[PDB]
């Protein structure tokens, strides 16, 4: 029939990983050097194009 | 001739240049009448051109293309037992669908294939017709009418080669049965040819167990009886000779457990042979070596059948593997839960050799979790080493929360309601929630109960339970039946075994009362409370703060934590007061849940429930009357109204209640009935022994997507509640209620629907043996 | 539940019931029971004014064909086992040749019973069932099995002359490819849409021709029940290929004289050059021996469950599994009479022997019908 | 503590004493890896020292342990068979 | 219920209901366009808006089928970078969307199944399109996810401590060691295998961590 007139109140999402904090690398002294990256954990780190968050592509 | 241009007259699916590439007369190439006819077939070789007429304007080609693509819809009609997507799967098997081209040739072919689908499923007397309904711009609808005459159903097996057993008893030894009478009606009768194969293995097992090792099935031919229903068969077998287990000569990669292996060779030399036990003893090795770490214990029997004495010798070949197969385990379906709470539910540890049942024991904790819908195991032996098995556990979780309600005592005369909700480990976070209460202008009842079962890894089950009832019976004031009752219960859960489990805790309860009814056992309990009340007036006020020790015990060998099928969870509960309490009494209660599978594929399961309960004094001051036993309505018994089972109230001839309305409430007062008034209000008895006879039934009437969750069960209950102190010298005009013979009875059916936030149970029940004074509502909502 | 969700198929009834030669019976005697629902290739036999009648699961009479009075009785409802006086339960039709009663059971036993009392002249268990009544002749119990075995037994004792494996379909595509004898060679058709010729005297395959299509990747008719029993007039064989297809072909070689791969006919008599048929949809037609050329037809009756077409009193006589009996013109399809003689219906075949016409209802069996 | 029902804690990755007799110092890692396979632990930045080590908690009384460390060199060739009991 | 309309108008009709937010009816327009004209020039642009409006109306399994459509339908396309984010953007919301975080509860102990998938897609995005408009954004998605995967496996390694399976502590943190340095939960997991070391009496091995502790306490 009808379900109008503010059917949802404070219902949405966000961009929390962007809102999350970044990280910081870890140190191993001389002689304690073990493998640290085992796959796609190595990524190209990039400021390939910004306009992030809500400024990202919408359509 | 060389083409100047090809005129692409209507494509409707394909591109212009993609049409040009199918043409062998494309722009820039020499064109003759042969390649024009090569263009007819190659544009037909697209599979999407209904008609192609390659012509030319001198040399400038022009192709009158008619086109078959998208079928816009396929309309099914007349199936009524089979899903139309299954018929669309046959249409998928032709590679034709919405979007595809139509082919008038494949109309009868898919009609044949659906009649061949009809042929396969269990019919043949079922015809179809595809109605092409042409739609705009190239499109067509495939309207499909399914003229299903009748199915094929079994009539009679013939078995030839049988020389020890009845064919007809073997029907009774087979799943396929042909017997539903008119005055001895039992079961149903169907056909599918895969069951024929299964009945053959049933027979293959049926001769294996005796020692028939020269037994073989020759063949089996179904009579294509000219009626399109007649399913008679012959079954060609060779009976073979009987053979006897004369010895076992097991060897192989015995891995030093050869004595433990020999424990699985515990046989008698010369008993008549069965291979299922040989199959069974093979599994026990894989349970032996499975708990000994061997994830692939390859075991290969070989029956060295000796026809010379009609016996069998038993070669069994063994490959073990290794122990430390188990590397680690993975978990899937933690998306709304806490992983360690899942990962605490195991007993096979990473960094160990495999325990095969330790998985399953852990999976039993997963099974007796009950916060799941599936718990599944994914035993991936990791490549790189056979000391590497990572067992993923994809589980399907379950719904959480459960609300209960009854709309009553207002909702238009003020803000008044029932309340109550659970959260069921608080979305699996580790914190069991059950809360209820009610806010009315009769009373204000509050309650809290919360349990972390796992404060420590030792199963430290802190259950904290609270309540604050302002139970006043508010009609004008605190004059009718008042108790501000409040207090707590700290309780701990105790592991005693993997199945034995103790409960104990400490309870506080403080109750403050005012101006109570001319109920006389209420006066009698006040008299056993050492108090001497005015029996003819509700003016009597009381404060009591009781102090009790609570205890209990749990068994758990019963299948699921939410949908169990077999076994028992024996649940001792009880309580007793302490020095320092104003009353010295006790209460103990025994309720059970015994599950016996009628069907052991569990289409039918006997469920056994009773409720034993008894509480009385430790000398002098007794157990209070509100701690008696009250039933009816739903509680474990339907047919009645709630708490309408037990001894009933009598009013003392009464004067002044501190509420004398205009004949609204009758309490033997001076507003009428100024005399002894035995009332029908079931005030409960100090002893309860009730039970029900409830049995699992299936439901073949709905989609079994949700029937697996739905419980369908008929129940048959009875009950008797009574107070041991009922001395009918004082109840000389009243029925005695120290009797364990107040035999009520009702029966009915249970209708549980599993809603996505808890179960929705409903019932109808009709009592047909009853000790009167009870209120009855034969329909029940059990939300 | 199951009574309300019933799915029904619909056939055309029997039209043009006639009585122009108003039918009656000579007697009924019947036997009592028989086929009923339990379909089989059993059918009665008649010779020497002795009705060779019986209950299928039960009694084994001998009825005197003047009144069907019992000459003698035995029963194969005896000889205790798992059933403890195990019932008769016959597969093939009745054969009485010489002083024996040759019959093949659904118990996969075959019998010779002395025709003067029914005393068992000899006994043999047949390996599996038979899709064929044994054509017991030439010292041989000529059998086409359910296993597709040409098991010839010496009809003096049942001594197995040979057992020769035959053409084989997937399942029992029901139809009698009876092993028929013609000019010294065993002539069998085949329920796999195939035909053959075999040496009668040793079971040596003279030739074998696949002809027509059958269920499994080209699924065929189950309202047409193909009489794959071959009838052989001179060495062009005229027989049916399973799915009902008509074929004329050399007996010496199996080479096709002509064939109708359009046939769905049920029961057939090559009546001169007017071959009389029962179609799947039960239109009658008279077809030639040079082709399937309609000399006359009858689509008048349609969609019943018929027996074999017989010629009696000069008229084409057929009964059905409804209980109706029909008297058609031997010429162009005209009802000479019609009789709904019972409702038990007739699965077995009319026996127009001894100058009589012997039929068998499903459980009301024998009505010796005259007009 | 004073508590009674404590379910037993177990851990494998532990070979028999015959498997200790199956090998010798100077065997390769592979010479162990053919017959005794891999352990479930070796040094992540240290040498190739292999760890087939037992652990088990018995009722009310400590934890049983059979440590066995297997020091291979940079060539993965055994240099020490080092076994340790509980404590 | 949408009639066969002008398809550009159908392309216009959903475009309102995108700006309107009526993806209950925008997708209702978007299906019947592609139910009739799926090979149209904007019908593949409809697919980008289909994944958009599926995401807008929270239709991830319906979206994920459409993502693999654009895999099959446009295995080469300039707009793959949108979908390559939108694949991981799905698997971001596919891994965690529930209400438990609304109560302040930290959902990095829940199953990182699609978080492993969103890790794949965004890494394929920064490799396949290292300069796209998402490549700054998808990075910080991957940045937190690396610790989200860590705090997942950190949550595993906690339980095995109170279990006491000190090897299974070490195999989890060595998995954490093999996968990421830069999570500080690794610094939180840093003493615990060293604690497992001395619990296994691997004190000399525990000394080696104590230098790394000395390397990673500062």
């Amino acid at each position: 029939c009808s379900s109008d007139s503010r059917y949802k109140r404070q219902v949405s999402g966000d961009e929390a990983y962007l809102e999350a904090a970044p990280l910081a690398e870890l140190h191993a002294p001389a002689g304690m050097i073990l493998p640290v990256t085992s796959g796609d954990y190595a990524i190209p780190v990039t400021n390939g194009s910004g306009a992030v968050g809500k400024a990202l592509d919408i359509r | 001739f060389v083409v100047k241009d090809i005129h692409f007259e209507g494509l409707q699916r394909v591109a212009v240049g993609a049409a040009l590439l199918s043409m062998p007369v494309r722009t820039g190439d020499t064109v003759n009448d042969e390649d024009i006819s090569n263009t007819i077939r190659a544009l037909f070789a697209t599979g999407n051109f209904e008609d192609v007429r390659v012509l030319r304007d001198g040399d400038t080609l022009l192709v009158q293309v008619k086109e078959r693509p998208t079928i816009a819809s396929i309309t099914f009609s007349g199936n009524k037992s089979v899903k139309d997507d299954m018929l669309k799967q046959n249409l998928e098997a032709s590679g034709v669908r919405v979007g595809e081209s139509l082919d008038r040739t494949t109309i009868a072919d898919i009609e044949k294939g659906l009649e061949d689908f009809y042929y396969s499923v269990g019919k043949y007397s079922a015809s179809v017709k595809a109605v092409v309904t042409p739609l705009p711009r190239n499109r067509v609808d495939l309207k499909l009418v399914f003229q299903e005459g009748v199915s094929a159903e079994i009539q009679q097996i013939n078995i030839v080669g049988n020389h020890a057993f009845t064919t007809d008893e073997l029907i009774s030894h087979f799943q396929l049965r042909d017997e539903v009478p008119w005055w001895n009606v039992v079961g149903d009768r169907k056909y599918q040819k895969q069951k024929l194969a299964g009945d053959l293995e049933t027979l293959r097992s049926y001769y294996l167990d005796r020692g028939y090792a020269r037994f073989n099935i020759d063949s089996t031919q179904v009579s294509l009886t000219p009626d399109k229903k007649g399913i008679y068969v012959t079954v060609n077998i060779t009976e073979g000779d009987q053979y006897k287990l004369s010895g076992v000569e097991v060897s192989g990669n015995l891995a030093g457990h050869s004595a433990e292996i020999e424990q699985l060779t515990k046989i008698e030399p010369g008993e008549l042979y069965n291979g299922t036990k040989v199959t069974k003893m093979e599994d026990d090795i894989k349970k032996l070596l499975g708990r000994y770490g061997y994830a692939y214990p390859r075991v290969q029997s070989m029956p060295e059948i000796n026809d010379a004495d009609k016996t069998v010798k038993l070669r069994v070949n063994v490959d073990a593997g290794n122990r430390f197969y188990v590397r680690k385990i993975r978990f899937e379906g933690n998306d709304t839960s806490k992983d360690a709470v899942l990962r605490r539910e195991m007993r096979q540890m990473e960094g160990a050799w495999l325990g095969s049942d330790l998985v399953d024991q852990g999976k039993e904790r997963l099974n007796r979790l009950g916060f799941f819908e599936t718990v599944d195991t994914d035993t991936q032996r990791v490549p790189g080493s056979p000391d590497q098995v990572d067992v993923v556990y994809k589980v399907k979780e379950r719904n959480t929360g459960s609300f209960n309600f009854g709309i009553g005592y207002g909702t238009e005369s003020g803000v008044s309601f029932q309340a109550g909700v659970q959260q069921d480990n608080w979305l699996g976070t580790g914190y069991a929630v059950g809360i209820n209460g009610t806010k009315n202008d009769y009373q204000t009842y509050a309650e809290l109960s919360v349990t972390n079962p796992y404060f420590t890894v030792d199963g430290v089950s802190l259950g904290g339970r609270l309540f604050y009832n302002d139970f006043q019976a508010d009609d004008a004031d605190l004059s009718d039946y008042t108790n501000k009752s409040y207090g707590t219960d700290v309780t701990l859960g105790f592991p005693i075994n993997e199945y034995n489990s103790l409960r104990a805790g400490l309870g506080y309860v403080h109750n403050s009362l005012s101006n109570m009814q001319p109920q006389v056992a209420m006066w009698r309990y006040l008299y056993s409370m050492g108090e001497h009340p005015s029996t003819s007036d509700q003016d009597n006020s009381f404060k009591t703060d009781d102090f009790t020790f609570n205890y209990g015990w749990t068994y758990n060998k019963l299948d699921r934590g939410y949908f169990p099928t077999d076994g028992s969870r024996v649940n001792l509960t009880g309580k007793v007061t302490i020095p320092g309490s104003d009353n010295e009494y006790y209460k103990v209660t025994l309720d059970t849940a015994t599950y016996v599978p009628i069907d052991d594929d569990h289409k039918w399961v006997v469920l056994g429930r009773t409720r034993w309960g008894y509480g009385d004094g430790l000398g002098g001051k007794e157990m209070p009357f509100y701690e008696n036993f009250y039933a009816g309505g739903s509680s474990t018994v339907r047919g009645f109204q709630s708490n309408t089972i037990g001894p009933k109230a009598v009013y003392f001839p009464h004067q002044a209640s501190n509420y004398d309305p205009d004949y609204d409430y009758e309490c033997a007062t001076q507003d009428g009935a100024k005399d002894l008034c035995k009332s029908d209000d079931a005030v409960g008895g100090n002893a309860m022994a009730v039970a029900s006879l409830e049995f699992i039934t299936p439901t073949p009437f709905i989609s079994d997507k949700y029937a697996n969750s739905v419980r369908t069960s008929f129940f048959w209950d009875m009950g008797t509640v009574w107070d041991t102190n009922w001395d009918s010298s004082q109840y000389s005009g009243y029925p005695d209620y120290s009797d364990p013979s107040n035999i009520r009875m009702s029966a009915g059916i249970a209708l549980q629907w599993m809603s996505p936030l808890g179960p929705l149970v409903f019932s109808y029940a009709q009592p047909f043996k009853k000790y009167d004074g009870d209120k009855a509502e034969q329909f029940q909502f059990n939300i | 539940l199951f009574n309300s969700e019933e799915d029904v198929v619909k056939m055309s009834p029997l039209p043009t019931v006639e009585n122009q030669f108003t039918p009656t019976t000579a007697w009924s005697t019947s036997v009592g029971s028989g086929i009923g629902n339990f379909y089989s290739n059993l059918h009665p036999a008649l010779a020497d004014n002795v009705v060779y009648a019986a209950d299928r699961a039960g009694l084994v009479k001998a009825l005197n064909a003047d009144d069907g009075k019992e000459i003698w009785s035995v029963s194969l409802a005896e000889k205790d086992g798992w059933f403890s006086k195990e019932p008769a339960l016959l597969s093939g039709g009745v054969t009485v040749s010489g002083g024996h009663v040759y019959i093949g059971s659904e118990k996969a036993q075959v019998y010779a019973l002395n025709t003067s009392d029914g005393t068992v002249a000899w006994q043999t268990k047949v390996a599996g069932e038979a899709l064929s009544r044994p054509v017991v002749s030439d010292g041989l119990v000529l059998i086409h099995t359910s296993n597709g075995q040409l098991q010839a037994l010496n009809e003096a004792d049942g001594a197995v002359k040979w057992t020769v494996n035959l053409d084989m379909p997937s399942l029992s595509l029901r139809g009698e490819s009876a092993p028929t004898t013609a000019f010294g060679a065993a002539v069998v058709g085949g329920d796999n849409g195939r035909v053959s010729a075999v040496l009668m005297e040793q079971g040596q395959m003279i030739w074998q021709q696949r002809i027509s299509q059958a269920t499994g990747s080209t699924e065929i008719d189950r309202l047409s029940d193909v009489d794959t029993t071959p009838v052989v007039v001179n060495g062009v064989v005229f027989a049916l290929a399973y799915n009902g297809n008509l074929t004329a072909l050399d007996l010496r070689s199996g080479q096709i004289m002509w064939k109708r791969e359009l046939g769905s006919v049920n029961d057939f008599i090559v009546d001169g050059n007017r071959i009389y048929l029962v179609d799947q949809n039960d239109r009658v037609m008279a077809l030639t021996i040079d082709g399937g050329v309609t000399l006359w037809t009858q689509s008048d009756l349609l969609h019943r469950l018929l027996t074999s077409p017989v010629l009696y009193n000069g008229n084409l006589v057929v009964g059905d599994s409804e209980g109706y009996l029909h008297w058609i013109n031997v010429e162009d399809g005209r009802f000479v009479a019609q009789q709904k003689v019972d409702s038990s219906g007739f699965q077995t075949e009319p026996v127009a022997a001894d100058g009589k016409l012997l039929i068998q209802a499903k459980d009301g069996t024998v009505y010796s019908i005259t007009r | 503590e004073r508590v009674v029902y404590r379910p037993d804690i177990n851990q494998g990755n532990y070979l028999t004493a015959n498997d200790v007799s199956k090998i010798r110092v100077g065997m390769t890692q592979q010479q162990v890896a053919y017959a005794l396979g891999t352990p479930l632990m070796s040094d992540p930045f240290g040498t190739n020292t292999w760890f087939y080590v037992f652990r088990q908690q018995p009722g009310h009384e400590g934890v049983t342990q059979q440590t066995l460390t297997l020091t291979f060199n940079s060539s993965g060739v055994l240099t020490n068979i080092d076994n340790k009991p509980a404590l | 219920e949408v009639p066969d309309n002008p398809p550009n108008e159908i392309y216009a009709t959903a475009q309102q209901k995108l700006q309107d937010g009526n993806w209950r009816q925008a997708i209702t327009q978007l299906e019947a366009l592609d139910n009739r004209y799926p090979f149209g020039p904007y019908s593949q642009q409809v697919q980008l808006d289909l994944i958009y409006a599926y995401y807008k109306n929270a239709d991830l399994p319906l979206a994920q089928a459409a993502i693999d459509r654009f895999i099959r339908l446009n295995p080469t396309h300039p707009n793959i970078d949108y979908v390559m984010y939108m694949r991981g953007l799905t698997n971001m919301a596919l891994d965690d969307s529930a209400l438990q975080g609304f109560f302040g509860v930290d959902r990095s102990d829940r199953d990182p199944q699609h978080a492993r998938a969103a890790f794949s897609d965004f890494s394929k995005l920064v490799r396949g399109y290292p300069n796209s408009q998402y490549t700054t954004d998808a990075t910080k998605r991957l940045v937190f996810l690396k610790d989200r995967l860590a705090k997942y496996e950190y949550s595993v390694a906690e339980y095995y401590t109170e279990r006491g399976a000190w090897v299974a502590v070490v195999n989890r943190v060595e998995g954490m060691l093999r996968d990421y340095p830069d999570t500080q939960a690794t610094r939180d997991a840093l003493p615990l295998m060293e604690n497992a070391y001395r619990q296994m009496q691997m004190n000399a091995q525990a000394e080696k961590v104590a230098k790394i502790i000395a390397a990673n306490s500062s």
